């Protein structure tokens, strides 16, 4: 086929097909010509070497094509490849009725539908839009329907939400690892470019915002319509097929909400009064009179399946808080109320989910998803939680356990000179006690840090766990961990050489105070060794998947 | 010096406490000085041009003693300049003029010549050059070439312990790598025999090269092993004992001589009998006669009487051989001295296995295997072996190659010959045993005196010198028949071989590549960059420091494969890398400044950038922290060498300009200085509010802004150009001058941004040497402004910020300063087709009359039309002939009487959904086609245009002239009113009293006259450039490019981070009306996420809000002095105070600044924030910071109360709020967005492709495959790669189906399997789809 | 192993796939290998219900 | 380019084939004239579809 510019390309074939010809050709001539033996034996070694050559090349001699140095691919080059078919392996074919984008949050989104950009939407239906403008009668012929939407006309839109109403598409990650990497969605017309996504999914997909693109797939025959909405709908796979709990869960703003809602402090607007039940316990909060967490007992209705496939009722005066209390409104029927009763971090807000599902089914635990969500990012608002330089305490017993831990290391260095130890016995030594220390200033902040908040009830004191903000994040589950935040307040670690040696000199600082040069630069080789490791091992993972579902 | 007049307008307050004692240097020096060396004339081989030619030349005939020898060089004015140049597409390149001559010697010589022609300049090639800014043009595009990283020539000696055989013992192995030619490796194995393979080809013995250098085996021995020497004295075996060799053996016998027995037999000789035998001085003992029985003897043995040989060399002697020998006259036998211990007996072994046995067997061995397979001869081996490591040609080590070759042998001399020497092989294989031995040590790949820097220069002499060896090759060949007078250095020596290898090299290598222009500091750091396998070359090395930057290097499939160059890192002199550092001599720092290499720097101990001395500059602390031999540890008050110049020098200038870098993990800051690169410009350039103090630096040394050449006032400002008038001071005696600045207008990034320049400077204003006179894109008043600073506030907002999410007010977009301007070139080729030939002609079938509109009478858009998606912005229309239409069209046409065309529309129209504004169009036309209407009407605004700006020139420049001219007349003479009556024409009569004004007046007159002919020559020139007809490809007629300025503000989807590593995408754009607001009623721009600022430890962001929020505060509090008009007084007295900020900071400042003019301008420029400088580890500090919250009347915590704006009550605790500088990267959202329904095709398999850029549809993957195969979902994954693609009929079935309202699907097969089934036919197997 | 125990399957155009291809066409075209499809690593290739 | 199985013959689409949104169009075109032809009388029918 002929090329811009009137130049032509051609595949290798013909290049290798000529030269089989040629030869073959030639020697018909030289049977005729009657060649001496030693010519024909040569024309049919040449005749060899091309047909070997076009089938496949590279077992011989490795012929090149023309004037040009790389070889001439043969025919088994073409069936062959890396690895085996280039056909099914990645990768493996485009497909129509397709796009995709940068994706962002849209938190108002149902869990079964999705924020699909209007222009990806109309380019998407193209077919669909044709063929409905004419069953309707708003466009004459196809032709008619095509120039309509080529200019955008008004009225289209409105026909484009009924082919989107009930009309699933696929969305779909960069690295495809198990089932949940597709699923299904409803779509939903949104303006600008961006695909939005429901926050509880993003667990699934391993998908953060940080820019991360996703792909829509359109379901065009009836079947894939009733697949996806059957089988690849979000609703329906809310739990990981590796374990049963919730895939689902709650990740980092709304569980930071619910932290805050169920929690309680020892003396709070409200305290110790007695409300009817959950609406006024909300009427007393949004209005300013009760604080959001304050010991308030109220009557709360609770339900027990307990009964043969009945829901039983029983009402008590629960001893409680005021958010406790607020939030008992979503959690439907036949859950009791101890469920809600505690102070509801991360992990205690994942088993709430899983009884819910395991005891009233999947539909009822859907809707409660979608309420603990809206909630959750709401209330979380209404928090005002932020981050300040001064919410990072550091202990104040620091500089003095780095000195009680710098006068050991000298210790032993005196061992050491005197050859009362050896050099081995004292790294390790040496090694031990900076260690040691380090767990010590640890548990010292976190001490510190997690009860510090001290608080008046009626009368002098009592302490509680903290309310600063830092700590929250980390008690609740929602973001940050003891290691990580030992790095942020107390010292951090002692970092390791790049041979895997570790330097007997560890970082005595941490990110609230400066790190000097030296520090930073003994600090690159663990980032180093970090990023490389996981970039690595990230391929290496899929290595383990394909061998795995080769076998299976 | 104490501050200059853009300096005035603003002022950074810099924290910090370190005095910088060097200030940073020209950041692009590398790239510069690099081509600097390479194009110029050395008298020597120092490397150049003059050093690649020096090496093949002269080249002389084969035996013909024809001889062509070398002259000298020059090069050629340039065809176009830089700015031309890339207009039309070709490259900036200088022709290269050489002079040769040509001698022939009289055959049968005494040597003298019959004729020698000199040819005058013969012409080879054009080779680029390189931009003032250290770019290159390849075609029309600027490209950088990034420095390479590789392993410096010479020897290395490695271990491979490990893995190999897994029994341990190591192993140790030497390599000798030259810069050219093959490969010498030595090895050892697990039998201790010393191996030799040439290249990585087949082991052989190590000995068998030996025999080729002319070595027989007797001075192996004697090379590398000492003597024991026997002594047959009276009778039965004496033995010359040197003391030493006792030490690490036990005696086998009775040790005994003079009558004393100094060891007996099973008593090890230790540190005390050796030293009785050493100072006993026992120099003879007797040993039995069985000892030799395992000593091998050292040289040949024969029988005196029968002429037979007794015993070979390196053979291990027996009780009987001593028999055979003894009675022959044999007094001495000399022996093998081995240890397996201290001297290892290896070479011995290595000879028994050796097959050779002279020097012809072990060439002919040598020769069969490079080139095996094939018969060997004696003249072949011999040309062989000589010419891989011996020869001048094949064979090179350069300087660097021979020194560090020296320098590991711990040799003398630090230069010599560029070839292999029988010595240098000997002692490589001397210092390999010696490590096997114990004594010495082996190399490491990774320290950086092992690692050599290249860049452009020294690439593009290899290439050129790789030019001059295949046109040596023709030169030879045609001098071997030549005629003698006929033929000159022209006919022989080419152009099209030498100038192909230059070309291959900058067109295409992985080393030349698009420079990275988006922003100025992605140029700086692209041109500073470094290239180079597993995790040990990745990882960071201690010799890093100083040369390397740690935490800038790429995260991904490359990690520590790239880096970056430090900031105040420099190319050895020999090509290594040195950093600066301060001596220090006795207790004093010394600020004299000392350059270290990689391996100059080990011995020493260097002090640390971060240290506290005083006064005279003593350590204050008796012991400070400092780092010695590859560690780092306490150390004594005066022991230390050196000590570090800067406290930045560890990092580089991406690293450098993240503010409270101290404060943030790597991981992060790496991210950070990665994504710092991608900041798009903005509209409004507008200034970091929190800052390091390299944003000024990077600025300038980045050419994007335009430098003052030389000091003066401002005569003219406009916002083309600048002109300056001179200083007389700084202003040479001839021609006067004043310097001129054109600048740079909206023009297209090679990232599609946009480029423009901007005057920084007011009518007549002083201005000094080396001041901004213009800001660049993304840069204000002198500083590097990547994007704009703005209110933020911490505290989730109902999930619109949920992971990285960014929601941002409206403000934001309201006030443009977001906004983005992208230049995108599109083009339009008429071509030649068999049918006919395309035109650019504006009549096109079937477009109404608003459709033309938009187009002139030839067919191409007016410049300044905005247009939209679908408008044509080119008309061009293709011949297609006899269409063959079918029954119901030809009815169609019938009915409605429409002729159809014999041309068929290929106008360049506008992509779907991209919109703007037609800045420019140029035509190029085939030499010799008619230049269309419109054509001709540019060419002529061009020689119009071209006229004018020439014109301009000549204008301001005559009155500089003339101006200097009537000043220099009024001294000597001076009439005022008179002078300035005549003509000014008429003045050059007017001589003067003898003096130099005389002469003065003579020098203005003589370039006077030369600018008249010069303007003129350079008019003449540039109106030959626009009516020449361009080159253009084969078959294009006609090309039409045509620019279009998009502005695109923000919208969601845009990514966006801060210098910290926060990425972000915008997710919801929200009202000003819900946003959170203060008590004051202010709205917040932007809300964060803080749950990400935990996990991901950056708390420098937070530092950054912190101080930001103090910064603006200060700004705040002057824009009320300022709205109040109280007085300067007032408004001086609480600067002073902001500046000094309550002890021990370097800044200094004020009360030399004119009170009045100078003072109340800078106030101005502060109104908006109060710029403040944070080193990167000398850096502010909490309480500094808290201080400047105090004079900012804003509290300590940094958090207030904030409301939001939707319900006006109040938010529980407060909230962190400040001002963050953020980036807007370039991922906008209108760009990644694609959506496909149906396209293309491709043709040989028949699948989705994009062909008008509608892409093609998403790539479905295997792996998605698995997630359709884990659903019960069968159709949805048949019609995914079925109907969906591969199926060319099921496609159709399908669409038709999907407009009747019908879902269904006629699957039939995968166009691709039924390819593979006439694949797999095509060869001899028969394959066939059975039953039924 | 389960790098050996993929080896086996009675599917030859599904070992073409994933193995090396050259190999297991040459050696099946030997025997006249029948494939009967009915795994789905073959039915993909083909195309049709998993 | 990135040295990806990606090859020049990939790129190369097919000119001779019918994209099916036309193709719908032809189908359709012929159920139109096929329609306006029975809005006629059977002689301009027939001496319309002959001509
Ligand atoms: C001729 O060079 C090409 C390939 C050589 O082949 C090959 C095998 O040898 C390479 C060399 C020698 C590199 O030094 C290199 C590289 O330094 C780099 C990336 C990684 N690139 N990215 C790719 C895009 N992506 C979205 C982000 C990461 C690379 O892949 C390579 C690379 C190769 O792969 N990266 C960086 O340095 C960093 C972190 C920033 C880069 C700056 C900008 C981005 C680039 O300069 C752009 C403007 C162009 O210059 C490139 C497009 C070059 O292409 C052309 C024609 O100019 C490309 C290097
Ligand atoms: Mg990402």
């Amino acid at each position: 086929v002929p090329l811009d510019g009137g130049r032509f390309a051609t595949s290798d074939l013909n290049d290798l097909y000529r030269r089989v010809i040629n030869r073959n050709n030639r020697l018909k001539r030289l049977l005729d010509l009657a060649a001496p033996d030693i010519i024909v034996r040569n024309e049919k070694r040449m005749l060899q070497e091309a047909v070997d050559a076009l089938l496949d090349n590279g077992r011989r001699g490795r012929a090149i094509t023309g004037s040009n140095k790389r070889p001439l691919k043969s025919l088994a080059d073409m069936i062959k490849g890396k690895q085996g078919r280039f056909r099914q392996n990645l990768l493996g074919k485009r497909v129509d009725y397709s796009g995709r984008s940068v994706i962002t949050v849209g938190p108002y989104l149902r869990l079964h539908q999705c924020g699909l950009p209007k222009k990806m939407a109309l380019e998407l239906f193209k077919p669909f839009i044709y063929g409905k403008l004419e069953l309707r009668g708003l466009a004459t012929t196809i032709k008619a329907a095509k120039k309509m939407v080529e200019r955008e006309e008004a009225v289209v839109w409105d026909i484009l939400d009924e082919v989107i109403r009930e009309h699933p598409v696929l969305l779909n990650r960069a690295p495809t690892l198990h089932r949940l990497g597709i699923q299904a969605f409803e779509p939903v017309l949104i303006e600008g470019k961006a695909i939005q996504l429901h926050p509880l999914v993003c667990a699934a997909y391993n998908a953060d915002f940080d820019g991360d693109q996703m792909a829509v797939h359109v379901p065009l025959t009836l079947e894939a319509q009733l697949e996806a909405r059957a089988l690849m709908m979000s609703t329906n796979n809310i739990l990981s097929p590796a374990n049963g709990e919730p895939i689902i869960v709650p990740s980092q703003d709304v569980v930071l909400g619910l932290y805050y809602m169920t929690r309680d402090c020892v003396n709070a607007k409200g305290e110790g009064m007695v409300l009817t039940g959950p609406k006024e316990a909300e009427r007393l909060y949004r209005s300013g009179l009760a604080s959001l967490h304050a010991r308030v007992k109220v009557r709360i209705t609770e339900y027990e399946k307990d009964a043969n496939g009945e829901l039983v009722a029983k009402t008590s005066l629960k001893d409680t808080t005021v958010g406790r209390a607020i939030l008992w409104m979503i959690v439907p029927k036949g859950l009791p109320y101890s469920i809600v009763n505690q102070a509801l971090g991360k992990k205690a807000i994942s088993k709430m989910l899983n009884t819910c599902y395991r005891i009233l089914g999947l539909k009822p635990t859907v809707i409660f998803a979608d309420q603990i969500m809206y909630t959750g990012f709401a209330y979380a608002a209404r928090s005002g939680a932020s981050v300040g330089i001064d919410d990072m305490v550091i202990p104040e017993k620091k500089h003095e356990i780095i000195s009680e831990a710098e006068a050991e290391v000298a210790e032993i260095q005196e061992q050491f000179q005197s050859g009362l130890v050896t050099a081995g016995e004292r790294y390790n030594k040496v090694i031990d006690i900076w260690a040691a220390a380090n767990d010590r200033v640890s548990k010292a902040m976190m001490d510190n840090l997690q009860t510090e908040t001290v608080i008046n009830r009626d009368g002098q004191e009592e302490k509680q766990v903290s309310f600063n903000s830092i700590y929250m994040m980390a008690d609740s589950g929602a973001r940050g961990s003891a290691a990580q935040i030992r790095q942020l307040a107390g010292m951090r670690g002692l970092m390791a050489k790049p041979d895997g040696s570790i330097i007997e000199t560890p970082i005595t600082a941490n990110f609230r105070e400066g790190l000097n040069v030296l520090q930073y630069f003994i600090s690159t080789h663990g980032a180093r060794k970090g990023l490389a490791d996981t970039a690595l091992k990230t391929a290496n993972s899929g290595y383990l998947t394909r061998r795995l579902v080769d076998v299976a | 010096m104490v501050y200059s007049y853009t300096e005035k307008k603003r002022i950074r307050k810099d924290f910090g406490k370190r005095p910088q004692v060097l200030d940073v240097p020209y950041l692009l020096s590398i790239q510069l000085d690099s081509f600097q060396k390479f194009i110029e004339q050395d008298p020597e081989g120092q490397y150049g041009l003059e050093a690649a030619f020096r090496s093949v030349f002269p080249i002389q005939s084969y035996s013909g003693n024809s001889e062509l020898q070398y002259v000298s060089y020059r090069l050629g004015e340039p065809v176009f300049d830089v700015q031309e140049c890339q207009i039309r597409g070709v490259t900036y390149s200088a022709p290269l003029r050489v002079k040769l001559r040509l001698v022939i010697y009289e055959r049968e010589a005494p040597e003298g010549t019959v004729k020698d022609i000199k040819e005058q300049e013969v012409y080879m090639g054009e080779i680029p050059l390189m931009t003032d800014n250290g770019t290159f043009v390849i075609n029309g595009t600027e490209r950088v070439i990034v420095s390479q990283l590789h392993r410096s020539p010479g020897v290395f000696f490695d271990s491979d312990k490990g893995k190999t055989h897994s029994s341990g013992k190591v192993l140790y192995n030497a390599r000798i790598i030259p810069y050219r030619g093959s490969w010498l490796d030595f090895e050892f194995d697990p039998k201790d025999n010393l191996f030799v393979r040439i290249d990585r080809r087949r082991k052989l013995p190590a000995t068998i090269i030996l025999r080729a250098l002319n070595y027989t085996t007797e001075q192996i021995l004697d090379l590398f092993f000492e003597k024991v020497i026997f002594e047959i004295r009276d009778n039965k075996l004496q033995m010359e004992l040197v003391p030493e060799r006792l030490r690490g053996e036990t005696a086998s016998f009775d040790i005994e001589a003079n009558g004393k027995v100094y060891v007996e037999k099973g008593r090890r000789i230790t540190a005390r009998h050796i030293r009785q035998l050493e100072k006993d001085d026992v120099k003879l003992i007797e040993v039995p006669v069985e000892y030799i029985a395992g000593k091998v003897v050292a040289k040949d043995y024969i029988d005196e009487s029968t002429g037979e040989l007794i015993c070979a060399a390196n053979m291990e002697l027996s009780l009987d051989l001593l028999a055979k020998l003894s009675q022959s006259g044999h007094k001495r036998i000399e022996t093998l001295f081995t240890n397996d211990l201290d001297h290892g007996p290896y070479i011995s072994e290595t000879l028994r296995v050796d097959p050779t046995n002279d020097r012809l067997s072990a060439l002919v061995e040598i020769y069969r295997m490079m080139r095996p397979g094939e018969p060997p001869t004696r003249e072949a081996a011999e040309s062989l072996f000589e010419n891989l490591f011996f020869s001048e040609d094949r064979y090179d080590l350069s300087a660097v190659g021979r020194m560090k070759f020296n320098r590991s042998l711990l040799r003398e001399e630090i230069e010599g010959s560029g070839i292999l020497s029988k010595d240098d092989i000997i002692d490589v294989m001397k210092k390999l045993i010696d490590i096997r031995n114990g004594k010495g040590e082996v190399d490491d790949i990774d320290h950086l005196g092992n690692r050599r820097i290249r860049s452009v220069g020294e690439m593009a002499e290899n290439q050129f010198r790789v030019g001059l060896v295949r046109v040596e090759r023709a030169v030879k060949e045609r001098l071997s028949l030549g005629d003698l007078d006929t033929l000159m250095p022209q006919d022989m020596i080419n152009a099209k071989p030498i100038s192909a290898a230059v070309k291959e090299f900058f067109g295409s290598s992985q080393l030349s590549q698009f420079m990275d222009q988006n922003n100025p500091l992605s140029e700086i750091t692209h041109k500073r960059r470094i290239l180079a396998a597993g995790f040990e070359v990745r990882d960071v090395h201690p010799t890093h420091y100083g040369r390397v930057c740690p935490i800038e290097t790429p995260e991904g499939p490359n990690i520590g494969l790239i880096n970056s160059l430090s900031v105040y890192a420099q190319t050895n002199e020999y090509g290594f890398l040195e950093t600066p550092y301060r001596k220090v001599t006795d207790g004093v720092v010394t600020d004299e400044i000392h350059y270290l290499s990689a391996i100059e720097e080990g011995n020493y101990v260097i002090a640390q950038a971060n240290s506290n001395l005083d006064e005279e500059g003593h350590f204050v602390e008796d012991l400070v922290t400092c780092r010695s031999k590859g560690e780092s540890s306490l150390f004594s008050r005066d022991q230390v060498d050196y000590m570090d110049v800067s406290t930045q020098q560890v990092v580089s200038v991406g690293a450098s300009l993240i503010p409270f870098l101290e404060h943030d993990d790597a991981n992060r800051a790496l991210m950070g200085a990665n994504m710092q690169r991608q900041a798009v410009p903005t509209l409004r350039a507008d200034k970091p509010l929190v800052g390091t103090g390299m944003e000024r630096a990077v600025a300038v040394d980045s050419g994007v802004t335009a430098v003052a050449k030389r000091g003066g006032v401002v005569q003219y400002v406009d916002a083309s150009r600048i002109v300056i008038k001179v200083n007389e001071d700084e202003m040479y005696p001839g021609e006067a001058g004043i310097d001129i600045y054109n600048l740079t207008k909206y023009t297209r990034s090679n990232q599609n941004t946009c480029i423009n320049q901007m005057p920084c400077v007011s009518l007549g204003e002083p201005v000094e040497r080396g001041d901004v006179l213009a800001d660049g894109p993304s840069t204000d008043l002198g500083e590097l402004a990547l994007g704009q600073n703005m209110r933020v506030a911490f505290m989730p907002w109902n999930g619109y910020n949920f992971e990285d999410s960014i929601l941002v007010s409206e403000r934001v977009v309201q006030e443009d300063r977001f906004t983005t301007i992208h230049i995108q070139e599109l083009a339009c080729v008429s071509r030649d087709t068999k049918l006919g030939p395309e035109e650019i002609t504006a009549d096109i079938p079937n477009v109404g009359e608003a459709a033309l509109s938009k187009l002139d009478e030839s067919g191409i858009v007016y410049i300044g039309a905005e247009v939209t998606g679908g408008d044509i912005l080119v008309g061009k229309v293709t011949p297609k002939g006899e269409t063959q239409l079918t029954p119901e069209e030809k009815l169609l046409r019938a009915i409605f009487g429409e002729k159809a065309s014999d041309v068929k529309d290929s106008s360049l129209r506008v992509p779907n959904g991209v919109s703007g504004t037609v800045i420019d169009v140029q035509v190029f036309t085939r030499d010799g086609v008619e230049k269309d209407k419109r054509a001709l009407e540019i060419e002529e605004m061009q020689l119009k245009q071209a006229k004018k700006d020439l014109s301009e020139e000549l204008q301001i420049l005559e009155a500089g002239l003339f101006s200097r001219i009537r000043a220099v007349l009024v001294a000597g003479g001076v009439e005022a009113e008179k002078l300035d009556k005549l003509p000014r024409d008429r003045w050059l009569e007017l001589g003067l009293t003898d003096e130099e004004k005389q002469n003065q007046l003579e020098q203005l007159a003589e370039q006077y006259d030369e600018l008249k002919h010069e303007f003129e020559k350079k008019l003449e020139a540039k109106r030959r450039k626009i009516t020449q007809g361009d080159d253009l490809a084969p078959g294009v007629l006609k090309i039409v490019k045509v620019y279009l300025a998009v502005k695109r503000r923000i919208q969601p989807g845009d990514k966006m981070a801060g210098r910290h590593g926060n990425k972000g995408v915008i997710s919801k754009i929200n009202p000003i009306e819900d946003m959170p607001y203060d008590e004051n009623g202010t709205p917040v721009d932007i809300v964060l996420n803080p749950l990400g600022v935990p996990s991901r430890m950056n708390i420098g962001q937070i530092l950054e809000t912190h101080l930001g929020m103090a910064a603006k505060g200060i700004g705040d509090k002057i824009n009320a002095m300022l709205k109040q008009q109280q007085e300067v007084a007032k408004l001086r007295e609480f600067i002073q105070r902001a500046y000094d900020l309550g002890a021990d900071v370097r800044q200094k400042v004020d009360l030399s600044t004119f009170s009045d003019e100078e003072v109340m301008r800078l106030a101005e420029n502060l109104r908006k924030g109060m710029p403040i400088a944070t080193p990167v580890f000398d850096g502010a500090k909490e309480a500094e910071i808290k201080e400047l919250l105090k004079l900012g009347d804003l509290p300590t915590s940094g958090q207030i109360r904030l409301y939001d704006g939707r319900t006006g009550e109040q938010f529980e605790r407060p909230v962190t709020v400040g001002y963050m500088y953020m980036l807007k990267l370039n991922h906008l959202v209108d760009d990644k967005m694609h959506a496909r329904s149906t396209g293309s095709y491709s043709l040989v398999t028949q699948q989705p492709l994009g062909g008008k850029a509608q892409f093609g549809g998403q790539r479905f993957g295997e792996m998605e495959v698995w997630a359709l195969e884990a659903y019960g979902a069968a159709y949805t994954l048949q019609e995914m790669l079925t109907v969906k693609s591969d199926d060319v009929n099921g496609r159709t079935k399908m669409y038709k189906n999907i407009v009747d309202g019908n879902h269904q699907m006629e699957p039939g097969m995968p166009e691709s399997f039924n390819v593979l089934l006439k694949e797999i036919r095509s060869l001899g197997i028969n394959i066939e789809l059975e039953d039924e | 192993g389960i790098t050996k125990a993929s080896l086996a399957t009675e599917s030859f155009i599904s070992a073409a796939s994933f193995q090396e291809t050259t190999r297991v066409l040459t050696e099946a075209a030997v025997a006249g290998k029948r494939d009967e499809l009915r795994g789905l690593k073959e039915n993909v290739i083909v195309g049709r219900l998993i | 380019g990135d040295d990806e199985d990606s090859h020049l013959g990939d790129f190369i689409e097919d000119t001779t084939l019918e994209l099916p949104l036309d193709s719908a169009t032809t189908e359709s075109l012929r159920a139109a004239t096929h329609d306006v032809l029975a809005g006629l009388t059977a002689r301009e029918a027939k001496v319309l579809r002959m001509r």
